RNA sequence: GUCUACGGCCAUACCACCCUGAACGCGCCCGAUCUCGUCUGAUCUCGGAAGCUAAGCAGGGUCGGGCCUGGUUAGUACUUGGAUGGGAGACCGCCUGGGAAUACCGGGUGCUGUAGGCUU
RNA sequence: GUUCAUAGCGACGUCGCUUUUUGAUCCUUCGAUGUCGGCUCUUCCUAUCAUUGUGAAGCAGAAUUCACCAAGCGUUGGAUU
RNA sequence: GAAACCUCCCGUGGAGCAGAAGGGCAAAAGCUCGCUUGAUCUUGAUUUUCAGUACGAAUACAGACCGUGAAAGCGGGGCCUC
RNA sequence: GCCACGCAGUUUUAUCCGGUAAAGCGAAUGAUUAGAGGUCUUGGGGCCGAAACGAUCUCAACCUAUUCUCAAACUUUAAAUGGGUAAGAAGCCCGGCUCGCUGGCGUGGAGCCGGGCGUGGAAUGCGAGUGCCUAGUGGGCCACUUUUGGUAAGCAGAACUGGCGCUGCGGGAUGAACCGAACGCCGGGUUAAGGCGCCCGAUGCCGACGCUCAUCAGACCCCAGAAAAGGUGUUGGUUGAUAUAGACAGCAGGACGGUGGCCAUGGAAGUCGGAAUCCGCUAAGGAGUGUGUAACAACUCACCUGCCGAAUCAACUAGCCC
């Protein structure tokens, strides 16, 4: 019974954040995409064409070709039990870069410095990031004052 | 106040059956290799695993075992998964044909490796099959509720040795 | 929470240290549990009832059992709680006689299950003192202050009710 | 013609206001909410008794009117008619629904039953959260007895439980009894008509100056 | 310490009123032959340089409004998972983790890129 | 209710019970459970009309009304349909 | 004159954008002018429903021929969802 | 240092996405309660203002600052759970070449060719990838939780997971779905859920502490029957009060004068009603809590006093029982 409008649902999906109506700011368009990085896909309302569909807000896909105002991207979207990679033609306005892989790139090019410079310098280093490790044992001071004693207190209604 | 050291190996022993299971938990049980009930796995402790230990807390009771569960463990329930068989360790040549190239070749190393949370300890515990102890004599509490409500599920602090006394 | 035969546990907690105090105060609590890690589990739900404290956020520096310092003395107990009935909540004040303080917390627990249904995790106890025979309010427990306290054990019943079962005399009450 | 109300007792529908979607909505039983001497300033009446709901539930118009004529009556009988203040503190706004059928020995009288069964609108009722204020009575503080009899007897006209809470409050403001002496004093409130204005120290020193003087 | 041209973020930058402004500048200002538009050289376009900081503009001020950021609200509301927990129900409590928002009370009131000036 | 809330009633509200009304639903029955009423006959229920024993009255008597224990016993002859 | 026109001031849009509603929009996407026919000729790719079939609708391109503007540009119908 | 191609109904670490729960309406849009303060008007008007409402009194509308209560088709703010991506050898870094695309530029972009880097760059678990042919099915139902219609339904319709269907076994006496647990044929040991008077295995413990008497007692998820309202039954608890300056309860007195107070009147004299609550005697007395008298009158109460000599009273609250 639901209709299949393009739009249906995006009621506030679509709409813009509060106090940031009007003029699209123009660093969005300044921003460059190459091939084979990785965008988050939004869609901003204010601009009407090449808008992504409802089903991609929210997800991130690879750019693989750039044109004069939008760009392809292969995003993953799961259909029942399958996932495909989709190509959709997006627009500049609804994309951004993803600073998950910005960071990657940057730890990347870290540790390729550090291997450099542990090769360098004889001593071996720790690379592999790990979970956080249980505390370890360690002295807590009174700094002589004794401890607060807490207690429940009564009850009583209120409002 | 000397706080001590937060405890960096847990015992785990899934308590609840088969029957019924959501799906995460049941993914999160295969991960921990528990795919039967009264199945013990070392798990050495972070926060992934902590969180993993927090999704399946109402299938498995766990605690920090001592060195005394640990021995009695390895030495009445040890198996080991040689060439995908469970080969019980009657030998050290079998211990150390497995295990030999990270420096484990006893049973000593092997508890060593476990009780110390060493540098492959994810290699000496993965080689141990699961342990398959025997109904808890004496019986339970209550299977159904947490521990610090008067029943079996979730984390004993230490009470697992005690577990583990009557479980095997 | 169960039972069993209730102990008092010291557990003193803190804050994890942060770039905002690197020393938080400590905290302490007297928690009467069957056992510590009840103890542990009890002090941090009252811990972030009072202060904003979770047991992630924060840690316990000492958890330790409160012996009791004179049990071979009988004396008066007074327990302030509050419970949740199963219209509202109350606040009580209670006493027994007893010679340990956590035997008297065992006993509040047990004559609030028999007298108002109260089941152990409804109950908060807020207070529990140790009070002088001139302080008690109940009459129950001033009946025993008596230097001459004198009664018999009037109607015995017998107990080995089945050692023997079948007999040719029948039991006596009176001793 | 009412339904008994066991059959709306219950919060299980979502809020149904009366609204552009939902037309054709008669009148709520209840108009007058606030009786007595309204007129009266703060101070005259320090003493407030409110009727705490215990159930989530709904309440509707026409108990709302009850309670409101069994208080308003019992009151001007004890204090007199200019010796109290009441304000009910619930509006009727969710509107209850009826499917009607005929009350007649056919259902081939084009009954069809349970096919198109969204009902008319039947009535109004107000929804009522455990620890949410019903009414509230502002008097002397020597009506406290009063007061608690009014609410007491106005409780017999609702379903659910209620509870009867002398508040800590002075009259109908948010502030205190004991702190609204010394507050009106150091003139942090200011008396207009039966509430109180606080004012803040911030803002321009005109509005600072036309006080203290 | 500032300004001008072009900006980026788009109120910590806005709004109301008041005070101050050296030098460049930006302006207000003067005029309609040409260029160009008008009901109207008001606007726009053009040609200027007598006067003025009155205004714009810049800086500052206001127990200022707003905005931004904190505290409180509050481990409250709400909530993942659990129980052969309570209750006639409505609902509520506990265990295991997560965790808000008003009112109220504080602090702040643009940062900065390129190019070019002024400031002894 | 001449006064008097509650002898007897009970507005506005609100809580229930029953399945002797009519609905709602469609779980059983469509290789079929004979579908109304009357007649006949037995048994059961009580929310008691009468009768037994009681309490109350705006119970003087008489009559009546309200309520309790209570289903032992009875609750009819006819015109029209 | 309460509403005719003229003037100033305030005015974040509380108007308008064909229509239902929602979103969007201020030297705009609204109003008024000027010039026009991109509502034209073509091949593929893609999104939406989806079985990842079709139709319909839509998005980004590419090749012509054009319109407009000083130009950057924008335009292959209607601001988007029928 | 080093121990497989690769994968995942899982976590961790980064990084985005969202507009539900909650919250808000002295924030927009709608709905809505009550006062307060101001000053213009085709508001009513207002008593002596026509005379310049000489005046200024009230009620409107309006504005301002507050105030009560709300929203599935409202929202500034905004969770939990959740959805996407990344966590390297297809990577990183050096050079060099091609281009008809782009262009101030040896510019940008893409491709291609050599070379060097292994600490294999979170945890946990698991061996993966791929093709062909293909049956049955396409009536479902149930439970926790979320949820729409309906008074409701063992009703109708959705979301999530699990189950029954397709499934036996232990327990719930009995039972498609509940709780435990899933099954080759057996011996021994131990448990789950549930139990241990007898049926019927197991408390034939010298079990612990209390609560409860029912002339319809009560007795264990689903679940197989009950509510509002009451109780001087009993047990706890909260708040307040009185009391050797003698409480409480009983027994016995006074309970007045003005004043048989005023306006109600046909009697209402304290009590058929409206207002106000005086004074003094003091031990106290309401110019009255009730009975009643046609009305008087006569009683009672709250108030005090006498006898009595130690504790007592009231209102709530929630357990079992009624
Ligand atoms: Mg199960
Ligand atoms: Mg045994
Ligand atoms: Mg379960
Ligand atoms: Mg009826
Ligand atoms: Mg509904
Ligand atoms: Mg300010
Ligand atoms: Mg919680
Ligand atoms: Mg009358
Ligand atoms: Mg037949
Ligand atoms: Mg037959
Ligand atoms: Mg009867
Ligand atoms: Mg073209
Ligand atoms: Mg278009
Ligand atoms: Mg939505
Ligand atoms: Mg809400
Ligand atoms: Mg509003
Ligand atoms: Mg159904
Ligand atoms: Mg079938
Ligand atoms: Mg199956
Ligand atoms: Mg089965
Ligand atoms: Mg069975
Ligand atoms: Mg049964
Ligand atoms: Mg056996
Ligand atoms: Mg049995
Ligand atoms: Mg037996």
């Amino acid at each position: 019974t639901n209709t299949k409008g393009k739009r249906r649902g995006t009621r506030y999906m679509f709409s813009r954040p509060f106090r940031k109506h009007g003029v699209v700011p123009l660093a969005t368009y300044m921003r460059i995409y190459k091939k084979g990085d990785i965008v988050d896909i939004k869609g901003m309302g204010t601009v009407q064409k090449g808008m992504p569909h409802k089903c991609y807000h929210g997800k991130t896909g690879r750019v693989y070709n750039v044109t004069q105002h939008a760009v392809g991207i292969v995003v993953n979207k799961q259909v029942k039990g399958k996932i495909l990679a989709k190509r959709i033609n997006v627009r500049i306005e609804h994309i951004k870069h993803s600073k998950s892989r910005d960071s990657f790139l940057k730890r990347v090019k870290e540790n390729d410095q550090k291997k450099k410079e542990a090769k360098e310098k004889g001593t071996w280093v720790q690379l592999k990031r790990q979970p956080a490790p249980p505390r370890e044992a360690h002295f807590v001071r009174t700094n002589g004052k004794e401890p607060e004693l807490l207690e429940p207190i009564p009850y009583e209604f209120m409002a | 106040f000397y706080v001590p050291a937060e405890p960096k190996l847990a015992f785990v022993i899934r308590i609840r059956g088969i029957n019924g299971v959501s799906p995460k938990v049941r993914k999160v049980l295969q991960l921990l290799r528990l795919r039967q009930i009264f199945n013990g796995t070392f798990v050495k402790l972070n926060k992934a695993s902590i969180n993993m230990l927090r999704i399946v807390e109402p299938y498995i009771a766990w605690g920090y075992p001592n060195l005394k569960s640990v021995n009695e463990l390895i030495y009445k329930r040890g198996y080991g998964k040689i060439n995908k068989k469970r080969i019980a360790l009657t030998d050290n040549a079998l211990i150390a044909r497995s295990l030999g190239k990270y420096g484990i070749i006893c049973m000593e190393d092997l508890i060593h490796e476990i009780y110390t949370v060493g540098k492959r300890f994810k290699e000496a515990n993965n080689f141990l099959w699961p342990f398959k102890l025997s109904s808890p004599r004496g019986g339970m509490k209550k299977k159904t509720t947490h521990f610090v409500e008067g029943g079996d599920a979730g984390n004993r602090e230490d009470q697992i040795n005690r577990l583990i006394r009557r479980m095997n | 929470k169960a039972s069993g035969t209730l102990r008092e546990y010291k557990v003193v907690g803190r804050c994890l240290p942060t770039p905002k105090c690197h020393t938080p105060p400590l905290y302490r609590m007297r928690i009467f549990a069957p056992n510590h890690v009840v103890a542990k589990s009890r002090f941090w739900y009252f811990v972030s009832q009072l202060k904003k404290m979770k047991k992630s956020s924060g840690e316990i520096v000492y958890c330790g059992q409160v012996f009791e310092k004179s049990p071979l003395r009988v004396k008066n107990f007074g327990i302030w709680l509050r419970y949740d009935s199963r219209s509202g909540t109350h606040n009580m004040y209670r006493e027994y006689r007893d010679l340990t303080t956590a035997g008297a917390v065992t006993q509040c627990y047990r004559d609030m299950g028999a007298r108002h249904r109260a089941r152990a995790h409804s109950i908060q106890i807020m207070k529990v003192e140790e009070i002088a025979a001139s302080k008690c309010r109940r009459p129950a427990v001033k009946q025993f202050h008596d230097s001459k306290i004198k009664f018999p054990l009037p109607h015995r019943v017998l107990r080995r009710q089945h050692k023997p079962r079948f007999t040719t005399k029948r039991p006596n009450t009176f001793f | 013609g009412r339904r008994p109300a066991r059959c709306y007792r219950y919060c299980k529908n979502k809020p149904y206001p009366k609204s552009r979607f939902c037309r054709g909505v008669p009148d709520a039983k209840i108009r007058i909410f606030d009786l007595g001497r309204k007129k009266a300033k703060v101070d005259e009446f320090p003493l407030g008794g409110h009727m705490v709901s215990d159930e989530y539930e709904q309440l509707s118009s026409e108990a709302l009117e009850a309670a409101r004529i069994c208080a308003n009556k019992y009151m001007v009988k004890s204090c007199g008619r200019d010796g109290f203040h009441m304000r009910v503190r619930l509006h009727p706004f969710h509107v209850i629904r009826i499917n009607k059928m005929l009350s007649c020995a056919g259902a081939d009288r084009l009954q069809t039953g349970m096919r198109g069964a969204f009902g008319k609108p039947q009535g109004t009722v107000a929804r009522v959260h455990i620890g949410q204020v019903i009414m509230s009575i502002r008097t002397k503080l020597q009506n406290e007895e009063h007061v608690i009899e009014a609410l007491r007897r106005a409780k017999f006209k609702f379903p659910g439980r209620q509870k009867i809470h002398i508040s800590k409050k002075w009259g109908f403001t948010k502030f205190n009894a004991d702190e609204f002496e010394d507050m009106v004093a150091k003139k942090c409130l200011i008396p207009d008509g039966c509430g109180v204005k606080y004012v803040p120290s911030h803002g321009p020193l005109d509005k600072w100056r036309v006080l203290h003087s």
